[PDB]
C-alpha cells in the first residue's frame, strides 16, 4: 500500500506568540480612539522590535483603559494595540502530499514525510489552501523556504489558532495549535 | 467603556420573522467576533449563536439550528440577526455580545430588547377596582386596590392618586392566562378610618392603548 | 448532548458571610469556563474567566477555582450588591452552553402573612366572569402553602400566584392566588375559602365568602 | 540476540548494609557477571587507588552509569562490557592517572567521583577519594557534603566515550607495523597524540582536541582510523550463557561447568541447541550482537577493543 | 538555542503516556524533569541517566534518543495531575535554559 | 533540616528599585551554587542568573534582559544569597524562585526549591 502522491506543501513546527502595547492620547496616534488607518494587516512600532515584519500574523487595535492608575495622565482614554503570530525555532518542517486514492504496492489519507530525518508517516489532512481547524493543514506554506521563519507571504493562516485576551499591560497567548507529531507518532 | 447600539424590539404575531440590529464603535471591527444572548422571563440564561471576523466560521445553537441567521457588515458596523419561522415560545430579551476569537468568553454586552410572539392583537385593559370590605377589616387596617385585566401586549403601570399615594402600595409581575392576555394588580395597605372619607383614584398608566383609563374605588359590605 | 449543572438551586446570608456556589460538569473541560451576573434589570457582567483569572474592574474579592468536572466559586466577603444570579458558562467546545445559575437572597427573621380574600365586583358580573382573589401580605421564607376549597371541594388547574420581588427594606415577599370560573359556576357555590399553610403559620390559617352574603 | 536490553544482565540492583564491608573474591563467570551488574568492580578500584571507602552505584547498578556524549548507541546493549569491566576478567589494565595526562575538554567533570578516558596508549583513570568531588575544570578533588553517606548513586560515576569490546584472536606482530605505516596518510597533518610522535616533525602547535575512531590490538599502543568498515559475525561460543537460579544466588563453579559441558540442566532455545537440556540452574543468553570483525585496508581485522571516543591532538608549526 | 515542550496533553487513568523535550542542544547532554502541582513549587523526578532520587516511585522512567528526551509514566493515576518542564544548558557552556511546559491531566 | 526562605519583595512602581534575599540554614553554605528563576502567574519559567562559588571563583552571568538592570552576590557569614534590582519594568511583575543543587550534583540539577516571594511592578 503504497500512495499515490499528489502535490505537496510544507507544515511547519508552530509555536504561537502574542504582544500587546498600551499608548496614551499624547502617544501620537491616539486622538478620539484608534484611528481608521488601523487594519488587520497593518502593524505598530511601540510593539517589541524584534518581531520579524516579514513574519506572518495578525494586529488589532481597542479602547482600553482610561484613568490615573493606567498610567495615563489627564484621565485620557487610551488606545491598545495587539498582534499575535507564530515561528519555528527547530525548523522541522514537514513536506505533505495528499494521498487522493489509494493503490496497493483510509478516506481523505496523506502522507507527511519528514525532512530532516526522513521519516515516513500517515495521516489525513485537509486539501491544499483550506485551514480547518483541528486537522493537518492548520499553517500551508508553499516552499520550504517560506516556512523557516513564516512569512506573511506564501502562507495560509486561521488567526484563531492563537488565542488572545488582554489585560491592562499584556495579553494571553492561548493555543488551539495542534502538533503533526502526536497525530503522526501514534500511528506511524 | 466599549459602546454597542441595538435596535428591533416589539411584537410579532404567529408565522412572520423578525430581524434585530446591533452597531458598534471603539474598537476595530476587523479584528472581532459578535455573539447573541437571550433570557427567558423568569428562567435563565441561553446561548444562540456566533459569527467570527470574516464570516468564514459561523455557529449555530442546537435548539435553534437552521432556522437564524447572523450577519455583518464591516463597512458600517453593524450585525443583524434574522429570525425565520417563528413560534410562540421563543418569547426572551435579547443582548448583544462581543468576543475575540470564536471561541473565548464575552466581554462587553449591549442593553438588549423585548421580543414578544403570540397570536392576538392589541387591545387596552378595563380595570375593575377591588373594594375593601369589613370581612378585610383586621386591626383597623385594610386593603384595597386595582386589578387591571386583558391586555396584550405590555407594558402597564399604576399610579394611585396621581403619585400622591405612593407609600405602602404594591403592583405584582403580571402572567399569562390561557387565552393569551397579560394581566395583574396593585394594591395597598391603608387604614380603615381613610376608607370614609379619604377616596383614592388609581390610574393606569398604558400608552400603547391610546387611552387612559381613570377609576375611583368605593367599600362594600359582605354581611347580608 | 452535554449537560451542565449548579449545586445549591438557592443560598442566602447575611452580611460578611462566606459563600460556595459549585458548577459541575459531565466531561473535564479543561480550563475553559467563565461565570457571570446579572442584578436585576440589567444585561451581564463578567467576573471570572479562564477559570482562574479576574477580569479588569472587578472588586477582588470574587474567586474561583478548580478543573476538569470540579469548579467551585467563592465570595469570601458578601455584601448585598453581590445579590444577583449567577451563571457558569464554558467555552472548550461547540455549542457552548450556560448554567441553571444560582440565586442570592438577603437572610431574615420570620413574619406572620395575612390572609385577605375578595368577593368579586359587579361590574365584573354584568360583563360575566368570575374572578375570586386571595392576597397574601409580607411572609418569609418563600416557602407558602395556598389552597383553595370552594363548598369544601378541591380544583385544579385554574389558579394562578405571581410573587412580588425582594423588598428593599424589609425583604418582604407577597402574593396573590386568583381563580377565573364561567358565571354559570359562580352560581353553583356557597362557600369559597381560602386557606394558607406556612412554615412560619403556627397552624394553618383559612378564611372564606359567602354569595349570599354579598 | 540483538535486542536492545533496557535492563540488568543477570542480577537486579543491590542495597548494601555498611561501607566498612569486604568485597570477597569470587570464581564463577556467572559469579563475576553478577558482580558487573552491581558495580562492585569499580567500588574495588576506588579502594585499590583512590583510597576511597564504601560501595558506588546504589540502587541503580551498571544501568545508571554517565556516558558522554550523552548520545550513545552501545548502552543499550546489556551484553556488551565497558573496559572497567573487562579489567576484572583479566583482559586489561585500566591505569592510574599521572601528571604528564592531559584531560580532555568538553564534558560535564562537576561532582564527579571517578572517570576513564581511552589513551593513544593504553586507558587512564582518574579518581577522587572519600568526601570529595571533582570542580568543572576537572583538576583538583575538593569535599563535597552530598557524600556522607558513602554509598553514592549510580549517576557519580562517568565513562567518556562510546566503547565496548570482546576476547581477542591474537595477531602476529610484524602486521600491527605495516598497518601502522598505511595509517600514517590518514591524518598527515597531525604530529603528535598525547605526547607520543605519529609523524615525523620538528616544532608543533598546542594541544587541541580531535575526534577520531580507532582499534586496539596491543604491542605499543593502538590504530587509529579515518574510514573503515565493520561487521558484526555471530560465534556463540560458551561464554555467551550466564546463568543463576532463583533465590539465593548464582550458580557456584562447579555446578556452572557442569551445566556448561555435561548439558544435563535447564536452558533455553539456543542453549538447548547447542549442547542439549534435560530447582535447576537455567541459562540463557545474551542481549549482543555478537562478535565483531573490522576491515581496514582490505585484510580485515578482529580486534580486542573498538569504540569512540574524544583526543588529544598537535600539528606541526608552518 | 532553544528546548520547546508540548503545551498539555492528557491521559486517562489505567495506561502509560509519555513525554517529550526536544532540543539540538542534548546531542551531548542530558535534561533533567521537574513536576509542579498547581499551587506549590516544583519538585525533581528525573535527572542524570533514569536517576530518581529517595521519594520518587520506580513507576517513573525517562530516555533519550538523538535529541529528543522523554519523560514516561505507567499506570496513570488521578492524582499525579500536574505540569512538567525540562532543563538544560546551552551550546556557549554558560547558561541554563528551560522549555516550555506540558500540563498533564488525567481523565 | 533544609530549608530556603525567600523575603525582600513587595510592591514597586515601574522604575524602582529592591532587594531581595535566599537565606538557608542546617547544612554548608560555603561549596554550593545558586540561581535565580521566576516565573509569572501564566508563564513557565524563567532563567535570570547565577553565582558560583570560591572554588573556581564565583564568576557571574545574567541573560540579555536582565543583563544591564539587575545583579546577583551572596554572603558567606551572613549565608544568605542577595539579589538587587534597578530600572524595574512592566515586564518583570512575578513570583521568584532560588535554586540550588544538594545531593543530585550538577550544575543544572536543581532540587532544591524555595518557598518563593512574590514582585508586582505597575502603577
Ligand atoms: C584490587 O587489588 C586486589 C588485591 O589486593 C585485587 O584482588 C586480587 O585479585 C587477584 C586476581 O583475581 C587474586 O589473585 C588470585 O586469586 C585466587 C586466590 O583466591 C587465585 O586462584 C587466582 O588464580 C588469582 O591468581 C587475588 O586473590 C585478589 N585478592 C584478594 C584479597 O582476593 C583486585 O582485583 C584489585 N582490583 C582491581 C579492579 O584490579
Ligand atoms: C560493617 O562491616 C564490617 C566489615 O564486614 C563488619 O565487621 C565484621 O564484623 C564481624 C562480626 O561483627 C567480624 O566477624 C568480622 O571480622 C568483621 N570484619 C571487619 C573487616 O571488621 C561489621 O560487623 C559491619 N557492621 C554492621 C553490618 O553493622
Amino acid at each position: 500500500l503504497k500512495c499515490k502522491k499528489s502535490s505537496s506543501y510544507f507544515v511547519p513546527d508552530a509555536r504561537s506568540r502574542c504582544t500587546s502595547v498600551r499608548r496614551c492620547r499624547w502617544a501620537g496616534d491616539c486622538q478620539s480612539g484608534c484611528p481608521p488607518h488601523f487594519t488587520s494587516n497593518s502593524f505598530s512600532d511601540d510593539w517589541a522590535g524584534k518581531m520579524d515584519r516579514a513574519g506572518l500574523g495578525f494586529s488589532g487595535c481597542s479602547d482600553g483603559c482610561g484613568g490615573a492608575a493606567c498610567g495615563c495622565f489627564n484621565a485620557a482614554p487610551s488606545c491598545i494595540f495587539w498582534r499575535k503570530w507564530v515561528e519555528n525555532p527547530h525548523g522541522i518542517i514537514w513536506k505533505v502530499s495528499p494521498c487522493v486514492a489509494w493503490v496497493p504496492s483510509l478516506t481523505d489519507l496523506c502522507e507527511i514525510e519528514e525532512l530532516k530525518s526522513k521519516k515516513l508517516a500517515l495521516a489525513p489532512c485537509n486539501q491544499a489552501g483550506m485551514g480547518v481547524v483541528g486537522k493537518v493543514g492548520e499553517i500551508q506554506c508553499s516552499s520550504e523556504e517560506s516556512a523557516r521563519t513564516i512569512k506573511k507571504d506564501g502562507c495560509i493562516w486561521n488567526a484563531d489558532l492563537v488565542g488572545i485576551e488582554l489585560r491592562v499591560d499584556d495579553a494571553v497567548c492561548y493555543s488551539k495549535i495542534t502538533s503533526v507529531e502526536a497525530v503522526a507518532n501514534y500511528s506511524a | 467603556q466599549v459602546q454597542l447600539v441595538q435596535s428591533g424590539g416589539g411584537v410579532v404575531k404567529t408565522g412572520r420573522s423578525q430581524r434585530v440590529s446591533c452597531a458598534t464603535s471603539g474598537f476595530t471591527f476587523s479584528s472581532y467576533a459578535i455573539h447573541w444572548v437571550r433570557q427567558a422571563p423568569g428562567k435563565g440564561l441561553e446561548w444562540v449563536a456566533v459569527i467570527s471576523y470574516d464570516g468564514s466560521n459561523k455557529y449555530y445553537a442546537d435548539s435553534v439550528k437552521g432556522r437564524f441567521t447572523i450577519s455583518r457588515d464591516s463597512s458600517k458596523n453593524t450585525v443583524y440577526l434574522q429570525m425565520n419561522s417563528l413560534r410562540t415560545e421563543d418569547t426572551a430579551v435579547y443582548y448583544c455580545a462581543r468576543s475575540q476569537a470564536s471561541w473565548q468568553a464575552f466581554d462587553y454586552w449591549g442593553q438588549g430588547t423585548l421580543v414578544t410572539v403570540s397570536s392576538a392583537s392589541t387591545k387596552g385593559p378595563s380595570v375593575f377596582p377591588l373594594a375593601p370590605s369589613s370581612k378585610s377589616t383586621s386591626g383597623g387596617t385594610a386593603a384595597l386596590g386595582c386589578l387591571v385585566k386583558d391586555y396584550f401586549p405590555e407594558p402597564v403601570t399604576v399610579s394611585w392618586n396621581s403619585g400622591a399615594l405612593t407609600s405602602g402600595v404594591h403592583t405584582f409581575p403580571a402572567v399569562l392566562q390561557s387565552s393569551g392576555l397579560y394581566s395583574l394588580s396593585s394594591v395597598v395597605t391603608v387604614p380603615s378610618s381613610s376608607l370614609g372619607t379619604q377616596t383614592y383614584i388609581c390610574n393606569v398608566n398604558h400608552k400603547p392603548s391610546n387611552t387612559k383609563v381613570d377609576k375611583k374605588v368605593e367599600p362594600k359590605s359582605c354581611d347580608k | 448532548d452535554i449537560q451542565m449543572t449548579q449545586s445549591p438551586s438557592s443560598l442566602s446570608a447575611s452580611v460578611g458571610d462566606r459563600v460556595t456556589i459549585t458548577c459541575r460538569a459531565s466531561q473535564g473541560v479543561g480550563t475553559d469556563l467563565a461565570w457571570y451576573q446579572q442584578k436585576p434589570g440589567k444585561a451581564p457582567n463578567r467576573l471570572i474567566f479562564a477559570a482562574s483569572n479576574l477580569q479588569s474592574g472587578v472588586p477582588s474579592r470574587f474567586s474561583g477555582s478548580g478543573s476538569g468536572t470540579e469548579f467551585t466559586l467563592t465570595i469570601s466577603s458578601l455584601q448585598p450588591e453581590d445579590f444577583a444570579t449567577y451563571y457558569c458558562l464554558h467555552h472548550n467546545s461547540f455549542p457552548l452552553a450556560f448554567g441553571g445559575g444560582t440565586k442570592v437572597e438577603i437572610k431574615r427573621t420570620v413574619a406572620a402573612p395575612s390572609v385577605f380574600i375578595f368577593p368579586p365586583s359587579d361590574e365584573q358580573l354584568k360583563s360575566g366572569t368570575a374572578s375570586v382573589v386571595c392576597l397574601l401580605n409580607n411572609f418569609y421564607p418563600r416557602e407558602a402553602k395556598v389552597q383553595w376549597k370552594v363548598d369544601n371541594a378541591l380544583q385544579s388547574g385554574n389558579s394562578q400566584e405571581s410573587v412580588t420581588e425582594q423588598d428593599s427594606k424589609d425583604s418582604t415577599y407577597s402574593l396573590s392566588s386568583t381563580l377565573t370560573l364561567s358565571k354559570a359556576d359562580y352560581e353553583k357555590h356557597k362557600v369559597y375559602a381560602c386557606e394558607v399553610t406556612h412554615q412560619g403559620l403556627s397552624s394553618p390559617v383559612t378564611k372564606s365568602f359567602n354569595r349570599g352574603e354579598c | 540476540d540483538g535486542i536492545q536490553d533496557s535492563g540488568p544482565i543477570i542480577c537486579a540492583g543491590p542495597i548494601h548494609s555498611n561501607k566498612s564491608a569486604d568485597i570477597p573474591h569470587l570464581l564463577g563467570y556467572s559469579e563475576k557477571i553478577c558482580q558487573i551488574d552491581r558495580l562492585i568492580h569499580v567500588s574495588s578500584w576506588l579502594r585499590n587507588h583512590s583510597q576511597f571507602q564504601g560501595y558506588v552505584g546504589q540502587r541503580g547498578g551498571r544501568s545508571q552509569v554517565s556516558y558522554y556524549p550523552a548520545e550513545n548507541s552501545y548502552s543499550r546493549w546489556s551484553g556488551l562490557l565497558s573496559p572497567c569491566d573487562a579489567d576484572w576478567l583479566g583482559m586489561l589494565v585500566v591505569k592510574k592517572a599521572k601528571g604528564s595526562d592531559m584531560i580532555v575538554p568538553g564534558p560535564s567533570y562537576k561532582g564527579k567521583v571517578f572517570f576513564e578516558r581511552p589513551t593513544f596508549d593504553g586507558y587512564v583513570g582518574w579518581g577522587c577519594g572519600s568526601g570529595k568531588s571533582r570542580t568543572e575544570s576537572g583538576e583538583l578533588c575538593s569535599s563535597d557534603s552530598g557524600t556522607s553517606s558513602g554509598l553514592l548513586p549510580s549517576d557519580r560515576v562517568l565513562w567518556i566515550g562510546d566503547v565496548a569490546c570482546q576476547p581477542m584472536t591474537p595477531i602476529p606482530e610484524e602486521t600491527f607495523l605495516e598497518l601502522k605505516s598505511f595509517s600514517q596518510s590518514e591524518f598527515p597533518d597531525i604530529c603528535k597524540i598525547d605526547g607520543i610522535v605519529f609523524n615525523q616533525c620538528e616544532g608543533e602547535s598546542l594541544p587541541q582536541p580531535f575526534d577520531v575512531a580507532w582499534m586496539d590490538v596491543g604491542h605499543s599502543h593502538k590504530i587509529i582510523m579515518r574510514e573503515h568498515k565493520t561487521k558484526w559475525v555471530q560465534e556463540s561460543s560458551s561464554k555467551d550463557f550466564v546463568c543463576y537460579k532463583e533465590g539465593t544466588g548464582p550458580c557456584s563453579e562447579s555446578e556452572e561447568k557442569t551445566c556448561k559441558t555435561s548439558g544435563s540442566c535447564r536452558g533455553d532455545m539456543q542453549f538447548c541447541k547447542v549442547a542439549g537440556c534435560e530447582a535447576k540452574c537455567r541459562c540463557s543468553l545474551v542481549h549482543k550482537p555478537g562478535e565483531v570483525v573490522v576491515s581496514y585496508g582490505g585484510m580485515r581485522v578482529r580486534p580486542k577493543c573498538y569504540g569512540f571516543s574524544r583526543m588529544m591532538a598537535t600539528l606541526e608549526v608552518n
